């Protein structure tokens, strides 16, 4: 199940136009008769949005929305397609995903054997902002486990990476996932349970990486005494 | 009318039994099922109804009783725990959640005050953990001086841990600096099937 | 006693050896005459199915035609992927003939009789034949050419009408004209096609009722292509050796179906382009400029080529745009009522 390849993820304002491509081999492209466009919303089901024949750069649509602001194209040459999306709304964050029918379905449908990785679409008016790291500090109060974290909070856009003790500790980590907050910002959770006795014995800190805005932190979780 | 309905809309089960999904169209045409997990695209698993695609295993089979169109795995792998759709020309199932069975485990739970740092800032996060339970319903209530908060919190929840089967959830209660130094009481109360009846985890803000 | 399968066919013609005109060049060497007395045998109380789209008489027919672009029709310039072919591009003589298919032997051609036969499914009326009707070439898009007409009611062909990918046929039971020149001499390119309104939008008309059948009664629309290369936005065909591009805006006209001021000539804008993507599949292939004085083809309407809007599952109407493309389409249009069985 080789994979199609898109462009990257990325962030655009409300109202802008973005182009997502998708492009495979020679060999791949010649054996594609349409190139589908399917979206998935963050939590949501799959959407087909339309298609495009290689050979002639015919198209159909799922909406009239879609007909009106989707413009599906190719290059045979370079075995591409585009997908360009003018008129961007927050509805239309999305995954992104292009996929593949093969000549000769006959009557059985559509089913589609390849599929690109995806692209993220993420439409914010945000401006891009490290997170603040705030300790979740163990209660030195009968499980003898004890839990700690860091709140990893208010930044944009996604992602951020979060690891303890500098990777050394991974055992009985959960980090949750990002939350949207109304400020438009995100927060995330990162939690670790350890020996209630390990409290005071052993040192446990988060280290928070935010790429988008080159903003990495460090921060020392202890029980507040 | 609705031209594809999936069913069921979760799916629990343990790791060697036979999962049975269905698809029922509106219309005659033939079905398509994918596989899908998180951060990956969909897999292709059976088209035309009934042909499996290539490299897939022949645990994956497809059927239909009219227009009822039907997907069965039989004898679970870990591996085949995902989310499933069908689709029908240009329309797509609402979905399959098909998750790993294992006995009931109530969650450890935990609340975290906000830290001076924050508070500084004008505002306090109030943490509750709940950790590694089973099943993933569980609802957790915020109370301030036994005031019902409400509109001021938000949850997330883990996927379904490989090695363990279970699940762990965070909520974080958000006030203005001002509104937490007005109230002494914070607490978490915990619903849950594994508990017998709602767990609370509490603090009294300012106390060591 | 009979069944199912493929085999390879001969084509049987009526061109002539001392015709320079292309087809005839081809015809005269590939093909055998004509049939002296041909006789097709009803097969009494015989039921057959048949299906239109799986028929692989049609993949035979399109290897011919490309064969036949291929050394008759060689562009000056080819361009296939990044390496440029230069070869000679004389003008010629161009006017498609009909070609006869013919099984060998053990094999014969069922025929299916069935006034309203769509294409696929049963078929109650069934012959024997050794070789079909002479079938024109003819490569267009959007519209279908000189072809043959249905015989009752207007037809509706379609693989499966509810996959919008999937390209729908009309079937018309009454031709409708369409003249197109090139005037002689001004801009060489200029050309149009001219129909008449009255004419073409009666028959739009009834496609829309036919239509109307197939699609529980729903409001039927049609609007220009969406997108595409030229070849399938415009309507595209290749008259006396030029290769035509018109636009066809007009000749999809709501407002007309149901108002009067529609009624009198159409006047489609065409140009003849040099440069153009081949219906072949096989790249871009640019040509001389047209020859002088009138070009000139008169043609039969006899069918139209259809894509459904998606994204109309709960609206109150269903939209149609023109398409083609797919040439081997053309030759599904007529070779529908036939399928080859082998004499066990
Ligand atoms: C198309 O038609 C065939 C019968 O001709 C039917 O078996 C098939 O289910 C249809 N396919 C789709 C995708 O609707
Ligand atoms: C049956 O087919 C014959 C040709 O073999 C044709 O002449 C006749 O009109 C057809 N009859 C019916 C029932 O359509
Ligand atoms: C053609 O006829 C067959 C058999 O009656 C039917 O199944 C099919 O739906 C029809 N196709 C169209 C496009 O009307
Ligand atoms: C063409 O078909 C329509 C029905 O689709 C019918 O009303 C009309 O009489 C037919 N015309 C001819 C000339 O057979
Ligand atoms: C086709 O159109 C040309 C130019 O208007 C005209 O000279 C000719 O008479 C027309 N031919 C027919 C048969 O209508
Ligand atoms: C167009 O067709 C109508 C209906 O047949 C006819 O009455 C009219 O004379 C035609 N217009 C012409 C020939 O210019
Ligand atoms: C056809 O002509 C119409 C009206 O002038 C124009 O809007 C449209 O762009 C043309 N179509 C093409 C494919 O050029
Ligand atoms: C459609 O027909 C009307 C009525 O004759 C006409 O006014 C209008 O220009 C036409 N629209 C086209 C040809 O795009
Ligand atoms: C259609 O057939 C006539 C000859 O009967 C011919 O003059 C005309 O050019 C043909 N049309 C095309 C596009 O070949
Ligand atoms: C077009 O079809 C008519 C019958 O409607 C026929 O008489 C005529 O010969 C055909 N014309 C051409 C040029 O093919
Ligand atoms: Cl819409
Ligand atoms: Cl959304
Ligand atoms: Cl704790
Ligand atoms: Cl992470
Ligand atoms: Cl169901
Ligand atoms: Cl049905
Ligand atoms: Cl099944
Ligand atoms: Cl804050
Ligand atoms: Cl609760
Ligand atoms: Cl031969
Ligand atoms: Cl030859
Ligand atoms: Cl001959
Ligand atoms: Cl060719
Ligand atoms: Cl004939
Ligand atoms: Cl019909
Ligand atoms: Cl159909
Ligand atoms: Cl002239
Ligand atoms: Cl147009």
């Amino acid at each position: 199940q080789v994979q199609l390849v898109q462009s990257g993820s990325g962030v655009k304002k409300p109202g802008a136009s973005v182009r997502v491509s998708c492009w495979t081999s020679e060999d791949i492209f010649e054996r594609t008769e349409l190139i589908h466009w399917v979206r998935q919303a963050p939590g949501q089901g799959l959407e087909w949005i339309g298609w495009v024949k290689t050979v002639t750069g015919a198209v159909n649509f799922g909406s009239p929305d879609f007909r009106q602001r989707v413009s599906l194209t190719r290059d045979r040459d370079l075995f591409t397609a585009h997908m360009d999306i003018r008129g961007l709304t927050q509805g239309d964050t999305a995954t992104y995903f292009c996929a593949r029918q093969k000549f000769y379905t006959g009557g059985q449908g559509w089913y589609f054997d390849l599929w690109g990785r995806g692209t993220l679409i993420v439409v914010s008016s945000a401006s891009t902002k490290g997170p603040s790291v705030f300790p979740l500090a163990p209660s030195s109060k009968s499980g003898g486990t004890a839990a700690l974290g860091c709140l990893v909070k208010d930044y944009f856009p996604e992602p951020v990476t979060v690891s303890w003790n500098s990777g050394a500790l991974t055992s009985g980590v959960h980090t949750f996932p990002a939350v949207l907050q109304s400020s438009g910002l995100y927060s995330l959770s990162s939690v670790v349970t350890v020996p209630s006795s390990s409290l005071g014995t052993q040192t446990y800190i988060c280290n928070v990486n935010h790429k988008p805005s080159n903003t990495k932190v460090d921060k020392k979780v202890e029980p507040k005494s | 009318e609705i031209v594809l309905t999936q069913s069921p809309g979760t799916l629990s089960l343990s790791p060697g039994e036979t999962a049975s999904l269905s698809c029922t169209a509106a219309s005659y045409g033939h079905m398509t099922w994918y596989q899908k997990k998180p951060g990956q695209p969909p897999k292709l698993l059976i088209f035309a109804t009934s042909k499996r695609a290539s490299g897939i295993p022949d645990r994956f089979s497809g059927s239909q009783f009219g227009k009822q169109y039907t997907l069965t795995i039989t004898r679970m792998e870990p591996e085949d725990f995902a989310r499933y759709y069908c689709q029908q020309l240009e329309f797509f199932g609402q979905g399959t959640r098909l998750e790993i069975r294992r006995t009931v485990a109530a969650p450890s739970v935990f609340i975290f005050p906000p830290s001076d740092e924050q508070l500084k800032s004008g505002t306090a996060s109030v943490v509750c953990l709940l950790n590694n339970f089973y099943p993933r319903e569980a609802k957790v209530q915020w109370k301030v001086d036994n005031a019902l908060q409400s509109g001021n919190s938000q949850e997330s929840v883990t996927e379904q841990d490989s090695k363990d089967s279970t699940y762990s959830l965070s909520s974080t209660l958000t006030l203005s600096k001002a509104d937490y130094e007005k109230h002494k009481v914070y607490a978490c109360e915990v619903t849950h099937q594994g508990l017998s009846s709602p767990v609370t985890k509490s603090f009294n803000r300012g106390e060591c | 006693v009979w069944k199912d399968a493929d085999t390879t066919l001969f084509c049987a013609s009526d061109a002539k050896a001392h015709e320079t005109e292309v087809h005839n060049v081809w015809a005269t060497h590939a093909c055998v005459p004509t049939d002296p007395n041909p006789q097709e045998i009803h097969l009494e109380n015989v039921t057959e199915n048949f299906n239109m789209w799986k028929n692989n008489m049609v993949e035979q027919m399109q290897e011919d035609v490309i064969s036949l672009w291929d050394q008759s029709l060689q562009p000056c310039v080819k361009l296939t992927g990044g390496s440029v072919i230069k070869q000679a591009c004389p003008k010629i003589s161009f006017d498609p003939i009909p070609i006869h298919y013919c099984t060998p032997a053990g094999y014969v051609i069922l025929k299916c009789n069935d006034k309203n036969f769509n294409g696929t499914g049963p078929c109650k009326n069934v012959s024997s034949v050794q070789c079909t009707h002479g079938i024109k070439p003819v490569v267009s898009t959007q519209l279908l050419l000189n072809g043959s007409l249905a015989e009752e009611e207007i037809i509706i062909r379609s693989e499966n009408l509810t996959n919008n990918a999937k390209t729908i046929i009309v079937h018309l039971n009454k031709s409708v004209e369409i003249n197109c020149t090139r005037p002689s001499n001004g801009d060489i390119r200029k050309a149009y096609c001219e129909i008449n309104g009255t004419k073409w939008n009666k028959v739009l008309k009834q496609v829309t009722e036919k239509l109307k059948e197939h699609f529980n009664n729903k409001t039927i629309i049609f609007q220009p292509p969406s997108g595409g290369d030229l070849e399938i936005t415009m309507h595209h065909f290749n008259c006396r050796g030029e290769f035509f591009y018109c636009n066809t805006t007009q000749l999809f006209n709501n407002t007309c179906i149901g108002m009067k001021g529609c009624n009198g000539t159409i006047t489609l804008p065409c140009k003849i382009k040099q440069i153009i993507n081949m219906w072949q599949g096989t790249g871009q292939a640019m040509y001389a400029p047209p020859i002088d004085g009138k070009i000139n083809c008169v043609s039969n309407i006899t069918g139209i080529l259809l894509t459904r809007d998606g994204g109309a599952n709960n609206t109150s109407n269903e939209t149609f745009r023109p398409g083609g493309g797919n040439i081997k389409d053309n030759w599904r249009s007529e070779l529908y009522k036939y399928k080859v069985v082998q004499i066990e």
